[PDB]
RNA sequence: AAAGAGGAGAGGUA
């Protein structure tokens, strides 16, 4: 749930890289900080 | 309320993460919650404003501390 | 059979509703009478034999219609449904009314899209 | 107190 930080991704994000950082987040964190994740990259791609 | 959906989100997966088995701990919570209503229906009041179900999953996870 | 599995219905203002199984117990029935006082009266043995044989076939298409010889029809030419038909196939009792059911407290509605929702909430009218 | 019973055709939407 913690104690792991994310890398910094400096390339371009296609749909493979967000699954990636969804599968990323998923086995580090848990199944509830992977959809507070998927709601604000969907926030931040609507806008 | 001060109390949001999203605690109850996490303990539920703090509840389901700390045990061997999912459906054990599903039954117990459902024969805790069917106590605690029992309970309240037979005397006092209480704080009704809160479901059963959401009571026992917050006294369970408490007693995790 | 109990009859209130096979009921009549009091529809059509003067006339009735149209069973399948009555209308198979009846020719039973009738054959059957027909061939107890033909016995009765001591006919020759050559009508007899017809009556009986009218008997089984009438038997024959109670239980099961058209597994040996021709189908009974009813007033169109559409065969009728013996006890071997509600229990055989995609709508019989097996697949229709026992692994499959109507419910209570159910709704249905066309969807739009919400944005600014929660991943475990929805709308409700 | 009461209130719909089934069946057969034809045409549509995910
Ligand atoms: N005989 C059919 C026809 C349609 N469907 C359902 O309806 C969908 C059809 O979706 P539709 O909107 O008609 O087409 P799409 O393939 O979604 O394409 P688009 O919406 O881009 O036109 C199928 O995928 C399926 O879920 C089905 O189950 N059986």
């Amino acid at each position: 749930e913690a104690k792991s930080a994310p890398i910094f991704r400096n390339r371009v994000i296609d749909k493979k890289q967000l699954k990636k950082l969804i599968g990323w987040t998923f086995a580090h964190y848990g199944t509830a900080k992977t959809a507070v994740v998927a709601d604000d990259l969907k926030a931040l791609g609507f806008r | 309320f001060d109390l949001d959906s999203q605690d109850l989100l996490f303990k539920a997966e703090s509840l389901i993460v700390n045990s061997t088995n999912r459906y054990h701990v599903t039954l117990q919570i459902a024969r805790r919650a069917k106590q605690a209503r029992y309970e309240e229906m037979e005397n006092l009041s209480e704080e009704t404003g809160i479901k059963p179900v959401l009571r026992a999953i917050l006294e369970m996870s408490d007693e995790l501390n | 059979i109990p009859p209130d599995l096979r009921p009549m219905v009091q529809l059509d203002g003067g006339r009735f509703a149209t069973s399948d199984l009555n209308d198979l117990y009846r020719r039973v029935i009738n054959r059957n009478n027909r061939l107890a006082r033909l016995q009765e009266i001591l006919a020759p043995e050559i009508i007899v034999r017809n009556e009986k044989r009218m008997l089984q076939e009438a038997v024959d298409a109670l239980i099961d219609n058209g597994r040996r010889g021709r189908t009974v029809v009813g007033a169109n030419n559409r065969p009728l449904k013996s006890l071997s038909d509600i229990i055989e196939g995609k709508q019989g009792r097996f697949r229709q009314n026992l692994l499959g059911k109507r419910v209570d407290y159910s709704g249905r509605s066309v969807i739009v899209v919400g944005p600014n929702l929660k991943i475990h909430q929805c709308g409700l009218p």
